[PDB]
């Protein structure tokens, strides 16, 4: 405690000022470039560029305005437009502005080359022993930070969390999340990571975060999620049934967390009773995790990234195009006053 | 899916679930796919799951592994719950002759009688449950109890594999096999027992206040000296299991060489010796069961002191009416049940219980193997700096491997010499202590031994894997597997079964490169696969496959053969561990080219076991008359007395059934001492039988079977069934008085007592077609388990290759509950005859206690006590019954065993000679015909290799064989054949040796002078090789005479048929046992000594038999003569 | 005591008087054969030999000067020299002259025609139980005579004992054996016979001893050494844990002093408690092991070897400037 309690303390005593001061049309799309696109996303389009004042390379979000309201997907980004602009944390990577336009809106956040481990996992299927550690005690950082701002992430995937050039992995997409407090009915993404109670279509709570990182975690330590099945019915079964088998390489002492993670009993939850994170600060498999010391990120990465400029993508498989001119009218656009 | 699931509450507690499975059972054989399904709480993967979890929990918990502490949080509220009723009943049956303390007043006992038969129902329902409950318990854990330690099995470090005993692993697994699921009926005997004591002290001092513990500290006395019996019984059987260990090994001696043994016409020897060797036996045996006969005796005898001086001090202190004598006895007569009896058989259950999880805890704790972190992603790999000890001693010289992705790297040396151990080090079986290697981790290995598993070709191939039609044909055609696979029968699905027999070592070793080349991956370490092949074949499998489809991948094969290391990518050479050379192909063939060149159950069998001995039959007469006599005196004296305070003291001698009833000291050594004799007979004429028997039967059953004729059965006899046999005699006499003596009370009580024996007996007679069936199927089925773990114990290091434990885990898990299944089911059809056997006997006592109602107070008093106790004996005697019937199945075994039928000048001339190994099998001969040349030796020529074993066995006769041999005049027919054969002179590939002594190993009938075996070993140049033996002559034979040589037991062998003075002596294999200087004496000696014989010297090669002036040249179905080389060199070898 | 402790102090007091006078170059080369070797030995050269003047057959310990320099064992061959030159008991087979050569140096020994029990014991395998009482009573006989003259001899291995034409052992090889009173920090010899003092790498004294003869009785009945395994590393750790199972024919009576012999605790060692061999004379092992009258060595031997004259070598294997002058310098 002390630092850290009191540290938690600060965050928070800032996080709601600008919670408070919401920002709007910061900037327009008159000065970047069109070197690549990274990917397409959700239902939208993206696009790597360069700052044409500056010179930073950088990241331009783009969906149709259409899309927010035809899939009643639209005020779900207006709180994300705000949840990120406050936000400082060192896992994650800011951004600088937005843009505001007539048919389409655009997101200015950073351009980290280091891609997904999504990618890098398929072509290594399963990641070491303290490998995976090295990545989850900053998911755990993560965790205890968000849940401090009164906010449900909904939001862990491989496809939502990137690499650094200095190895670290960083999340984005803050689409999925709902900074709530009370009982909630609502529901979206994808099962991959379904909670038995997000099947229930129950009140949810905060409690499913915790199941969402161990699940994350157990697949990332053998490729193959516990859950899987060829359609989603058949996922969401094997979800309420709540048998699974850890790997046979995977350590015992891993295990043991595992077996407290996906826990199918809300009340129950591993780090959800009393102590909060303290439990996953002692859980045994984190024996080497010093937690301030990688909040230093002075730790060496278990695997760097082979950079070769800013401009390269590389790590990206991606080379294709994408274009649009102008239009007249926005699609809802008295919905879009604090986009 | 299952039976019992649909179960109502009334049929749960009747257990009826069995009612239609015993209806097919006492109609119909067993079939074993009748089975009901498994219980669905029962499986094994639904278990061991919860096992596994709480097991992990706690070994992250605490700096303690307390296994026990985590099964407590698996099992404790089950075994509470269980527990709970369990107490209740036993407080109920304790204090249920309290309430007969109210009837001995005399109306108002009707509603007595009416509540006592209402509490034997209550008391029944309370204990039959709990069994069943405790023993699925008990078996539930049993099952997570194989499944943790089998899942460890793929865990184990192999640098601690190697060490650990491979055996003390199967004994882990066997002691528990039983002995800890039914160890838990006595479980909450130490929560009950106590309470009982608790209980019974406070009922003693409400009827007495005075004496109470006077008899108490007769009980512990009793406990004490029994406890003390078992040291010395304990040292007894200790002392036997050595002398008995012995004899074991000379019977199994006696069985490797059984066909020499009646060559050598030694039987009578081999009798009498085993015979004297069992004396001392015997006599250890028979003082062991006399202490065990005075143990059980003290219990039964125990009883009258019991009440007698518990009575006598409050008796001589005050009158006491005789219902609180009556009320005493009872109550005395439980506590004593408990005392001697339950506390004990608790303590041991618990003991050993905590023993075994000390042992379990401590074994699943072992260092484990730690798997490579691979797989991710890598160019060609590369070595470094390798060096580490295969277990000081560096494997490797600081060796390093830089292998190219798609290269065929290959490397030569002294096989086994540690390049096995760097491809194991490399694979990640053995851990590098230096440098660092670096691989992409998936890659197959085959190991120079190969582990065939059971299953069909596809099954074999696959191993885990689908039916790719283009690959399994490539595999076939190009690893030669497609000519063997059309070998086969169904030459596509030939399930193999165990041993691996079916096929040939190098189709063996065919399967294994199959088997690798089945799965793509990084690297295939292949070692030494053609190791069993010609050369043509390894060629044509290199050229088709291994040179030419996976050589485009990355590849590693262990190969010597000069010409593939030719064409090798590089090339690693290591000489005392150490590579002398590698590198490059053509610099390595450059740089050193003088190297280069320079390495390249019947009532009669019942009727047949007591007719055995006469004097069995003499002690059954007096221990019978006996008791007759003793039950008609007591019937004489409880007459008289019912139509001075010794008198009502007496009364106490009628009290206790047990003790009037008891076996006299004077009566029971004596049906021992019996026993011990006719198992002694028996033993004696199974050894007789044996020695006689025809080879042709002796050959179709397994030999191993002779072993275990006598290696469990003769000791089940000696030990297990007297024991029984007495105790079940004793009690049913003590039972039989008892109702005797409540038959003398009333004459109304037969008439409703006979009903109850004839549905008893009917109701045990279907019960044990059932019961006997379940057991032989369970019995049958626990041998695929081992079976699993055998197999997977030889394939560790292929299936650690493999990767694809799951399947083998599928298979443990499957095999155990198809065991599982047929012990619940006979556990459950025990249970429900439990139950009904309680049924009936309450349903007795009940109608005998209306009886006596409605009908004198020392009558009423003792028929109701003696109700009061008969129920224990009966269960006890139902037990018995049981045990009987299991025990009667090694004496018919060994009925069956000993009904078998009995076998039955120099010149010569044979002829019409017709022989096979089995009746009418193939015939050896074919009316053959020889002539045998006076003093003058014949060569055993020309089908050399085709068998030349049997011709030499019947020469003898040994085999089904018969026609005509007419030898110096005499026939085959006119001499006994231990007469007839006595002619021939053996002389074995294989010698037979007696372990003892030279003085007995030599002259086994001891009919010669020690001068004359002296002066004859002198000329069979046997003083020489007997002067470095210990002492002069008295060296005993040990390990089956491990000392002498192979040249120099041949010697002995001729030296011993020199003894004999035998007129012929066919030679078998000469220079093929011998080494040089070996053969030379040998040739020196015969040359010398036996020049005066007809010899027969058998050579498969024509060369060594050159020297033989005669010669019969054979071959097939016809044995040519040659009295000529000059034709035999031109016509039969040419 | 008595008679034995008289003539164990007039023992005593001898062997000092003849320590004090040592001989030196008692022979050359020049009066004796080259029939054949015996053998090697440790690093030098054994052969049979014949005195030319009497005709008395002896052997001859040939040794390379340069190999004691290079081996760095100069000081215990002068050691060796002097207590064989000085020594005086039955049980062993005395030196009578020595040899200095430029080239090389020899010692003249008695022929042994018995030869070395370990080959008799390999061609036998298990001795049997009163066989090996009988060399073990001569044994601890001449042990204990050592310890009344306070040497250790830092050597025990099984073909070091020679039988005599009586049948008695015949003792040799004295090469690590010293007159040293107290510790010695001095450590090698054979692993099978190394205690775990000198495998500690401490001083050590001449407790040593009873550990040696227990290995050797234990391995003469056995034919297995109780300790043995692949590499010396582990063997070394085996003698370190001092634990080993004894075999299924081995008594109790015997097996109960092994392990008094065998016991870790170099102080509770049997022969260094308190009463130096008296707890060992009275052990019921010895229970008929005539001490005294094996003095005279009268006892019926278990076996005696099949001698065939002086020169057969039947019991032999049948096989086939001076460096630092200075130092060797009373040879
Ligand atoms: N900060 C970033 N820098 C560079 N590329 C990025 C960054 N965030 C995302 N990307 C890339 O943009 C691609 C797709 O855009 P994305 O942000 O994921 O839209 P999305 O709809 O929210 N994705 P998802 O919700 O998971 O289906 C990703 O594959 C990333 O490679
Ligand atoms: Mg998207
Ligand atoms: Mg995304």
């Amino acid at each position: 405690q002390e630092s850290v309690k009191e540290f938690l303390a600060k965050a928070k005593e800032d996080f709601l000022k600008k919670w408070e001061n919401p920002a709007q049309n910061t900037a327009h799309l008159d000065q970047f470039e069109r070197i690549k696109t990274l990917g397409t996303g959700s239902f939208g389009r993206v696009m790597l560029v360069k700052h044409m004042e500056t010179g930073n390379h950088y990241a331009m979000k783009i969906l149709d305005k259409q899309k927010v309201v035809k899939l009643k997907q639209i005020e779900h980004t207006l709180n994300e437009k705000r949840i990120l602009q406050a936000v400082n944390f060192p896992f994650l990577v800011k951004l600088e502005f937005s843009f505001k336009d007539n048919s389409n809106l655009y997101m200015v956040m950073e351009y980290v080359p280091g891609g997904e481990m999504f990618s890098h996992l398929r072509r290594i299927g399963r990641f070491s022993e303290p490998h995976a550690r090295f990545y989850a005690a900053q998911i755990v950082l993560t965790f205890e930070y968000l849940h401090s701002l009164d906010l449900i992430y909904r939001d862990l995937k491989p496809e939502n969390l990137l690499i650094d050039q200095q190895g670290y992995i960083q999340v984005t997409d803050f689409g999925f999340a709902k900074r709530v407090k009370g009982r909630t009915w609502t529901l979206c993404g994808t099962p991959e990571y379904l909670a038995p109670e997000i099947i229930l279509s129950k009140g949810y709570n905060k409690a499913v975060d915790w199941w969402a990182l161990g699940v994350l975690i157990y697949e990332m330590a053998a490729g193959y999620p516990p859950f899987f099945a060829d359609q989603p019915i058949q996922i969401y079964e094997k979800i309420v049934s709540g048998k699974v088998r850890f790997p046979s390489h995977f350590s015992s002492d891993l295990k043991d967390l595992l077996r407290n993670l996906l826990q199918v009993d809300l009340t129950k939850r591993f780090g959800n009773l009393k102590n909060g994170v303290n439990d996953i600060k002692n859980h045994k498999w984190f024996a080497t995790t010093d937690w301030i010391a990688i909040y230093q990120r002075k730790v060496e990465a278990p695997f760097i990234p082979k950079f070769k400029g800013p401009g390269d993508t590389s790590n990206f498989d991606d080379y294709e195009e994408e274009e649009i001119r102008v239009s007249i009218n926005e699609k809802c656009g008295k919905e879009f006053s604090e986009f | 899916r299952s039976p019992l699931e649909k179960a109502s509450v009334v049929s749960k507690l009747f257990f009826s679930w069995t009612r239609p499975i015993l209806r097919k059972g006492y109609r119909q054989r067993l079939e074993l796919s009748d089975i009901y399904q498994i219980p669905s709480v029962d499986s094994a993967d639904n278990l061991s799951e919860k096992l596994e979890r709480e097991w992990d929990r706690e070994l992250a918990s605490k700096k303690n592994p307390k296994l026990i502490n985590a099964l407590r949080r698996c099992f404790f509220w089950r075994f509470m719950f269980y527990g709970i009723f369990l107490y209740l009943g036993e407080v109920t049956k304790a204090v249920q002759p309290l309430l007969l303390g109210r009837i001995i007043a005399s109306s108002i006992a009707i509603y007595l009688g009416i509540g006592l038969c209402l509490l034997f129902i209550v008391r029944t329902l309370l204990l039959h449950p709990a069994i069943f409950g405790l023993h699925h318990i008990g078996m539930q854990m049993r099952i997570a109890m194989f499944s943790l330690i089998y899942k460890k099995t793929l865990k184990l470090s192999s640098r601690v594999l190697d060490k650990i005993s491979i055996g003390q692993l199967v004994s882990l697994l066997s002691n528990n096999l039983n002995k800890f699921d039914e160890g838990l009926a006595l479980a909450h005997f130490v929560w009950i027992a106590p309470l009982q004591v608790a209980l019974l002290m406070g009922l003693i001092w409400e009827l007495l206040q005075a004496s109470a513990f006077c008899g108490l500290g007769f009980l512990i006395v009793l406990a004490l000296f029994q406890a003390g019996l078992g040291r010395m019984m304990m040292k007894y059987r200790d002392q036997r299991a050595g002398k008995i260990s012995e004899r074991l090994v000379i019977t199994s001696e006696m069985i490797e060489n059984i066909q020499s043994v009646k060559a050598y016409c030694w039987e009578e020897a081999m009798e009498k010796m085993i015979e004297n060797l069992r004396q001392t036996e015997l006599k250890l045996t028979r003082k062991a069961a006399y202490v065990r006969y005075f143990n059980s005796s003290a219990f039964f005898f125990s009883g009258f002191f019991v009440v007698f001086l518990s009575v006598l001090p409050y008796a001589l202190i005050k009158g006491i009416i005789l219902r609180k004598i009556f009320t005493t006895i009872s109550f005395c007569i439980v506590l004593r049940m408990a005392v001697t009896r339950q506390f004990p058989w608790a303590v041991q259950t618990w003991y050993d219980s905590l023993g075994a999880i000390n042992k379990i805890q401590d074994f699943l704790q072992k260092q484990e193997y730690k798997t490579l972190e691979y797989n991710l992603t890598t160019t060609e790999v590369v070595m470094e700096n390798v060096t580490a000890f295969w277990e000081g001693t560096p494997v490797l010289k600081d060796i390093n491997f830089k292998i190219e992705r798609g290269q065929l790297l290959a490397v030569a040396g002294s096989t086994g010499a540690g390049k096995t151990s760097l491809l194991m080090v490399i694979m990640g079986e053995l851990e590098p202590s230096e440098g660092k290697i670096k691989h992409s981790g998936r890659i197959s290995f085959c190991s120079q031994f190969s582990w065939i598993m059971p299953g069909t070709i596809k099954e074999n191939i696959i191993f885990g894997v689908s039916y790719d039609e283009y690959r399994y044909r490539s595999v076939i055609k190009a690893c030669q597997l497609e000519e063997d696979i059309s070998k086969f029968a169904e030459k596509d699905n030939i399930v193999l079964g165990e041993g691996g027999i079916t096929l040939s070592g190098g189709q063996r070793a065919r399967i294994s490169l199959a088997r690798a080349v089945y799965k793509d991956a990084d690297l295939y370490l292949l070692d030494s696969p053609f190791g069993y092949l010609d050369v043509l074949t390894e060629k044509e499998i290199f050229e088709s496959c291994v040179c030419k489809l996976m050589a485009n991948k990355t590849r590693i094969l262990v190969t010597s053969k000069m010409e593939h290391l030719k064409k090798a990518d590089k090339i690693l050479i290591l000489h005392e561990g150490s590579s002398y050379f590698y590198g490059t192909f053509s610099e390595l063939q450059n740089l050193q080219p003088d190297f280069s060149s320079k390495l390249m159950t019947t009532w009669n069998t019942y009727l047949r076991y007591i007719t055995v001995h006469k004097s069995l039959i003499f002690v059954l007469i007096w221990c019978l008359v006996i008791f007759l006599a003793e039950v008609a005196a007591s019937l004489v004296v409880l007459w008289l007395l019912g139509n001075t305070s010794s008198y009502y003291v007496f009364y106490i001698y009628v009290g206790v059934a047990d003790t009037l009833l008891a076996m006299g000291f004077f009566r029971g050594l004596p049906l021992v001492h019996t026993l011990i004799t006719v198992s002694k007979i028996l033993h004696h004429k199974m050894l007789h039988s044996v020695l006689q028997a025809p080879m042709s039967t002796l050959n179709t059953l397994k030999a191993g079977g002779i072993l275990n004729r006598f290696s469990k059965d003769i000791a089940i006899l000696d030990d297990l069934l007297p024991l029984t046999i007495f105790d079940f005699i004793q009690l049913l006499l003590i039972v039989i008085g008892a109702i005797a003596v409540v038959a003398v009370l009333q004459p109304y009580i037969f008439v409703a007592t006979v009903p109850v024996i004839v549905a008893f007996i009917m109701l045990r007679a279907y019960f044990l077609q059932t019961s006997q069936q379940l057991k032989q199927l369970e019995s049958e089925g626990r041998s695929p388990i081992f079976t699993h773990l055998v197999t997977s114990l030889k394939g560790l290091w292929t299936l650690r290759a493999f990767g694809r434990q799951p399947y083998f885990e599928t298979l443990f898990h499957k095999a155990l509950n198809l065991h599982t299944a047929n012990w619940f089911l006979y556990l459950s059809t025990l249970r429900w005859f439990q139950m009904r056997i309680e049924m009936i006997f309450v349903i007795f006592f009940i109608a005998v206690t209306f009886i006596s109602i409605l009908t004198g107070e020392g009558r009423v008093g003792i028929i109701l006590t003696l109700a009061m106790n008969i129920m224990s004996t009966l269960q006890w005697a139902v037990n018995s019954s049981i045990d009987v019937d299991s025990l009667m199945r090694s004496v018919s075994r060994v009925f069956k065993f000993i009904d078998m039928p009995t076998e039955g000048g120099g010149q010569m001339t044979v002829k019409d000679l017709t022989a096979k190994y089995t009746e009418g099998g193939n015939a050896i001969l074919e009316n053959i015909s020889f002539s045998i040349s006076p003093g003058q030796r014949v060569g055993l020529l020309g089908r050399t290799g085709s068998g030349k074993s049997t011709l030499l066995s019947a020469f003898l006769r040994l085999l089904n064989t018969e026609g005509e041999i007419q030898i110096d005049g005499v026939s085959w027919d006119s001499i006994t054949l231990q007469q007839w054969r006595k002619a021939f002179g053996v002389i074995p590939q294989k010698v037979f040796i007696f372990s003892g002594t030279f003085r007995k190993n030599l002259d086994p009938y001891e009919q010669w002078s020690d001068q004359e075996i002296w002066k004859v070993a002198d000329e069979v140049g046997l003083r020489s090789v007997i002067e470095q033996f210990p002492g002069k002559l008295d060296f005993v034979l040990v390990d089956g005479g491990c000392v002498l040589s192979h040249g120099h037991k041949q010697l002995m062998c001729l030296a011993r048929s020199v003894l004999s003075k035998a007129k012929i002596l066919l030679l078998d294999e000469p220079s093929a046992h011998l080494d040089p200087v070996t053969y030379q004496i040998i040739r020196r000696t015969l040359k010398q000594a036996f020049a005066d014989c007809t010899v027969i010297l058998c050579e498969h090669r024509i060369e060594a038999m050159l020297e033989c002036q005669q010669f019969l040249v054979i071959e097939e179905n016809k044995v040519r003569q040659y009295d000529s080389i000059q034709k035999l060199l031109n016509e039969r070898s040419l």
